[PDB]
DNA sequence: CACACACTCTCCAATTCTCTAA
DNA sequence: TTAGAGAATTGGAGAGTGTGTTTTTTTTTTTTTTT
């Protein structure tokens, strides 16, 4: 390796007998784990377990982790390597891990089309790298040196498909080749290949016959429970490449492992000027979330041959809430709704809930908001979080006519729970009307003529006007909603 | 062509001075800076703050002795960008070998060191090469001269006295001046590079680059002795391994209010930080930055198109913030001065009366804990007041003493984003984020628009406030505690109106209030001259008319709530059920009552109450809730229902 | 404005060629 | 047919003519239709 004085073959031998004649049992007395006393999850061959496992699932990915290296003996330089020269490390631990197994596969005699195995690039995914790093204490030693970090993502850009191997064709002869891409270069030919014709500048290049991979640039946010209180959180730019695209949709929190590498920016498109300030990212090697069975089924059965089991869903509804029994009843009812009757029937429980104003009205609003698998909180009142209604949107990025959809839409099947009923405005209730009666928000706005299936339940939570419900009115009279609305 | 002039410096004398000084100075270990140096040698420190008040005190004592010296101090402040680079060369010339067993497992640039000198040395036998810059592992700075209280300082010594940033004359330029300023605006860290490590494909050569133009052009030819006379022309490739960076921050300083001239406009001016000095800058900050007066060029074409007309930052050098003993004196205090009557009084010395609500305004400075969830320790009250009262000076004072603590009115928080253009920076705070482990003290909480409302709502019951610009649903954490001072509408308060008539604020966001004021002045006889006697012996004096005890300093404060913080005074058998009995003749005492309906007492009456009680053993040390502290918290919560029916 | 890019105008010595060499 | 003296041509560096930028739509008024 170039600037580090150090040896490719030792790297190799060593991980490769780190590969094999590896166990969990390292690992457990590496961290002076006192239940080391497991003898099948610790002292089998772990990584000969995971080896197996990806030859008969045929997958490329490993997810490595760092600790192993520091159990084992000859692989402690092999780690600090990894922390400090994380590029050829990675390199030479991919191609171990393809040549060790093939070697498997022909020692074990396992018949497996060997060019197929050749073919398929596998990866190693080191994570746990090391303590969690802070957004904020990046020094610019850190350039291009393994860094763990912890966050949650804003936004995430379109697949950004970035060439890989070129390919030209001779506009006077027809003859095509592929040329590799390194570092972003085009290493165009002089020449045509073949000696009949080796017209020089005959090459053009082919846009669409090329090879491209993946790259997905994510805006990383830091967590809000680390930032310093007094100033907003700092942002950094991920690179996602040739997978973990699209493993990690927006508002996930995710503890990201990559090398933390700066690049120079071009002061003028035209020219070389090259600015010397070095925007920086990180180039993401592994992505862990930190944020249907048998035995479900008959824990299912039991449940339901329960005699209890009405009253018991009725409990488990709201169990930090008491009394309000025929109400949780109703609220469990929603959940189920009728039978969706085709040939429209609208097949779904509508509950509203009234009184005088009742932290309950949100409590369990959010209890049951969490109880249903789709559905989404949101106050009627408010909509800062969703618009409740579906809109079309200039994104500004691109100034864009992006038609994003309301609460009431994503919501069918679940429970769109709504809060602050009273308060909403007049056009929100008339959608409102809309999507009750007819099950569809149908929209016409910038030449967008279209209906959108709603089909959700509404949980509605209103507090009355005055300071508190007075039992002897009306409810049309306390709680200011159209009675078109209320029936 | 260029001409010549003749200027009485000679920089050459000056650097045998300068090595002299570094070798020869030892203050009142060895010498100061050589330890200096081998402390930086040894990799446990790489900020050489060269300080003047040292090259003054060198220079004076030489003086006795000869003299050997050219005014050094004076000769670095006209020019200081010079001599950075020759105390780097002085530094370089006299760095000790290390005297510790550094590990040496990252060592990229000793690698390249090495490998490039041995094979040069393979063919020097034939059987400088490094920039200075790139082999230097520290950033030297200058500590400007302290306060001479001397002949010495005969106008002289610019880096001594403070200027504004309207002071900074376009003849500073090039000089070591200081600047004091409130900061606005400081970026975030970006490596700035100082020289490249390009290495060609073939030849085997690696060309570096030394670069401080804020733009520069790589070079891609290998213009290497081999590859020349091989005329391989082989082409670069950059090595971020072998380049050096250097931390870097663009921070911006305005001026205060008091060094404006009237009818004028406060100005700014760039200050770019870099090195050791990165992140030591915050936009809540008042500083005496000292640095460089640097004209920082538009190199490029926009340079033609201007002209001579040049652009300044001030290349900063040394920041001078301005902005258990305690607990033993906090302590003593307790024990001498009897804190519920004393502190309340200190709040606000210069505020006649109120009494209750300052003592109120203390359980919301200390507050109670129950961050336990299944709740929140923020106490939040509400002063409605009336017109012509001194709701805005009580709050005022909560704001000066109060740790992370703001004051807005409703009409003139939230957030926007994206404000500047050219940067394009991302979620920008607003005032509630500001006082996120504090207060916020919103006055004219009435005239305060539903965008507010709501987003207050959320601050209230959430303590996380969140936006929704582009789909992005980003949140900002906000755990303020909330100090309003709403006013009646129609002007005065009318007692015989109904309290929530008064004042037109939704009876759902009051009754989440955890205790309310209603605090109205009435006009007496013996209260306003009081009153005025008090107003007017501030004016005369410029000070309170001190007659009690009057404690200023807010540190007990904090002392009591980081101390009972971990504490968590737990709450007594016996007291959850004397309060579950409260809370059941409350209840009957308010049907019975029903006259205003805003008192119905509410569960959240009760988490009121737990939570100022527990705020009130956290003020009187650990575990003191008992009977003794729930009468006080339940005469306090009736007190301020009987206030809402006062006269 | 001027530094960097793209490219027309312009030009000798190393590379190819065929008459006279061994 | 071989090692070596003569013609004949044209690509790779460089003289030079003309380019190409920096360069911007914020914030603040004024109008207009709905609300
Ligand atoms: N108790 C008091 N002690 C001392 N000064 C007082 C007192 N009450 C009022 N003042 C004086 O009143 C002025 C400040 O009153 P404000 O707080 O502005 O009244 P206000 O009720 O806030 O008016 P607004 O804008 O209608 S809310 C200062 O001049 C104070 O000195
Ligand atoms: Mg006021
Ligand atoms: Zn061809
Ligand atoms: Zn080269």
């Amino acid at each position: 390796i170039w600037g580090t004085n150090v040896s490719i073959q030792e790297c190799t031998t060593n991980f490769r007998n780190f590969l094999m004649s590896f166990k969990y049992k390292f690992r457990k007395i590496l961290d002076e784990r006192e239940e080391f006393i497991n003898n099948t999850t610790d002292e089998e061959l772990y990584y000969i377990k995971q080896l197996n496992e990806m030859r008969e699932l045929g997958t490329s990915n490993l997810n490595l982790d760092a600790r192993n290296l520091l159990a084992y003996k000859q692989t402690e330089d092999l780690y600090h390597q990894l922390l400090n020269y994380p590029q050829e490390v990675i390199s030479i631990m991919d191609q171990t891990i393809k040549d060790c197994m093939v070697s498997l596969i022909v020692d074990n005699n396992l018949d497996y089309d060997l060019d197929e195995i050749e073919t398929k690039f596998y990866k190693v995914r080191p994570y746990n790298v090391g303590s969690c790093k802070g957004m904020r204490e990046l020094n610019p030693n850190d350039i291009d040196k393994l860094i763990n970090l912890k966050g949650l993502v804003l936004r995430s850009t379109p697949v950004i498909p970035d060439m890989k191997v070129a390919f030209f064709k001779c506009n006077v002869c027809d003859h095509t080749m592929a040329v590799e891409i390194d570092r972003g270069v085009i290493q165009e030919p002089a020449r045509c290949e073949r000696i009949d014709c080796n017209e020089p500048n005959s090459m053009s290049l082919i846009h669409n016959r090329c090879s491209f991979a993946d790259k997905q640039v994510i805006k990383l946010q830091e967590t809000p429970d680390f930032v310093p209180d007094g100033q907003t959180p700092h942002s950094i730019s991920l690179c996602v490449y040739d997978e973990l695209v699209d493993s990690c949709r927006a508002g996930d929190r995710i503890e990201v492992t990559g090398t933390f590498r700066s690049i120079p920016i071009r002061a003028n498109s035209r020219q070389r000027v090259l600015k010397s300030l070095y925007k920086t990212y990180v180039d993401v090697v592994h992505v862990k979330k930190v944020s249907i069975t048998d035995q479900d089924l008959a824990k299912i059965r039991e449940v339901a041959a329960r005699e209890d089991l009405y009253s018991l869903l009725a409990r488990s509804i709201a169990p930090s809430i008491y009394e309000l029994e025929d109400v949780k009843k109703g609220i469990l009812l929603q959940l189920f709704g009728g039978t969706n009757k085709t040939f429209r029937y609208r097949g779904d429980i509508n509950i509203l809930l009234c009184g005088d104003p009742s932290t309950s009205k949100s409590q369990i609003l959010q209890y049951v908001h969490k109880i249903t698998p789709r559905g989404v909180y949101t106050s009627g009142k408010g909509s800062s979080a969703v618009g409740l209604t579906a809109y079309i949107t200039r994104d500004v990025d691109t100034k864009q006519l992006v038609l994003e959809s309301g609460a009431l839409v994503l919501s069918d099947g679940g429970v769109c729970c709504i809060d602050e009923f009273d308060k909403m405005s007049d056009s929100t209730r008339s959608v409102l009307h809309e999507v009750m009666e007819q099950q569809t928000i149908s929209i016409a706005k910038a030449g967008i003529i279209t209906t959108l299936n709603a089909r959700s339940s509404i949980l509605a939570s209103a507090n009355p006007i005055g300071s508190r419900y007075n039992p002897n009115l009306p409810v049309t009279e306390n709680i200011d909603l159209p009675p078109p609305l209320l029936s | 062509a260029l001409p010549s002039i003749q200027l009485p410096v000679d920089y050459n004398n000056l650097f045998n001075e300068i090595t002299d000084f570094l070798v020869t100075f030892k203050q009142d270990k060895g010498p100061k800076y050589m330890a200096m140096l081998q402390k930086v040698a040894n990799r446990e420190l790489n900020s050489v703050i060269i300080d003047l008040d040292d090259i003054l005190q060198y220079q004076n004592e030489k003086f006795l002795q000869g003299t050997q010296a050219d005014d050094l101090v004076s000769a670095i402040q006209q020019n200081a960008n010079h001599f950075t680079e020759l105390f780097c060369r002085a530094i370089d010339n006299n760095m000790p070998l290390p005297t510790k067993e550094i590990d040496y497992k990252d060592d990229v640039l000793d690698v390249i060191l090495n490998q490039r000198r041995l094979r040069n040395e393979r063919m020097l036998s034939d059987r400088e090469l490094f920039p200075p810059n790139l082999t230097r592992r520290y950033f030297l700075y200058f500590k400007p001269l302290s306060q001479n209280c001397a002949r010495r300082y005969r106008k002289k010594a610019i880096s001594s006295k403070p200027l504004s940033v309207r002071q900074i004359k376009g003849d500073f330029l090039g000089q070591l001046i200081t600047v004091r300023g409130i900061i606005t605006r400081v970026s975030d860290v970006k490596p700035a590079v100082e020289v490249i490590a390009y290495t060609c494909d073939q030849c085997g050569y690696e060309v570096f680059q030394e670069v401080n133009s804020r733009t520069f052009t790589p070079l891609s030819e290998c213009t290497s002795e081999e590859c020349s006379q091989n005329q391989t022309k082989g082409q670069l490739f950059m090595s971020t391994r072998a380049s050096k960076f250097s931390a870097f921050q663009e921070c911006k300083i305005q001026e205060l209010s008091q060094q404006v001239p009237v009818g004028h406009i406060p100005r700014s001016l760039n200050i770019h930080v870099n090195g050791t000095l990165v992140r030591s800058l915050s936009p809540g900050d008042i500083v005496d930055v000292t640095g460089i007066f640097l004209p920082a060029p538009y190199t490029g074409f926009k340079a033609l198109k201007a002209g001579l007309l040049t652009e300044t930052y001030l290349e900063a050098q040394f920041v001078r913030q301005h902005k258990s003993d305690v607990e033993e004196r906090v302590m003593e205090l307790i024990t001498s001065g009897d804190v519920y009557n004393r502190l309340a009084k200190s709040i606000a010395p210069e505020i006649y009366g109120n009494l209750d609500v300052k003592k109120a305004l203390l359980l919301l400075l200390v507050g109670g804990v129950d961050k336990r969830v299944g709740i929140r320790g923020d106490i939040n009250v509400c002063l409605m007041g009336d017109p012509g009262v001194a709701k805005s000076q009580l709050l005022k004072a909560i704001c000066k003493i109060s740790p992370r603590g703001v004051y807005t009115t409703g009409k003139g928080t939230a957030a926007v984003m994206k404000d500047p253009v050219t940067d394009e920076m991302i979620l920008e705070g607003g005032a509630l984020v500001l006082a996120d482990n504090g207060i916020c003290c919103i006055d004219e909480f009435d005239k305060m628009d539903e965008s507010d409302r709501t987003a207050i709502h959320e601050v209230m019951e959430q303590q996380t406030i969140s936006i929704s610009k582009a789909g992005i649903n980003t949140t900002l954490n906000a755990r303020t505690s909330i100090l309003a001072a709403a006013n009646p509408l129609y002007g005065r308060y009318n007692p015989r109106l109904s309290p929530l008539d008064n004042i037109n604020l939704p009876a759902a966001l009051l009754s989440r209030f955890d205790i309310l004021f209603l605090m109205l002045d009435i006009p007496s006889r013996d209260d306003d001259e009081k009153l005025a006697e008090h107003v007017t012996y501030v004016h005369m004096h410029n000070k309170q008319p001190d007659l009690d005890f009057t404690p200023v300093e807010p540190s007990k404060m904090r002392e009591y709530i980081a101390y009972a913080k971990t504490k968590r005074p737990v709450m007594s058998e016996a007291v959850n059920d004397y309060v579950v009995q409260a809370y059941i003749r409350l209840r009957q005492d308010s049907k019975r009552e029903m006259k205003f309906s805003f008192g119905q007492a509410t569960p959240r009456t009760l988490l009121g109450i737990i939570r100022l009680s527990q705020a009130l053993a956290k003020l009187r040390l650990a575990d003191m809730v008992d009977i003794d502290d729930v009468e006080e918290a339940l005469r306090l919560v009736r007190v301020s229902k009987e206030s809402l029916y006062q006269e």
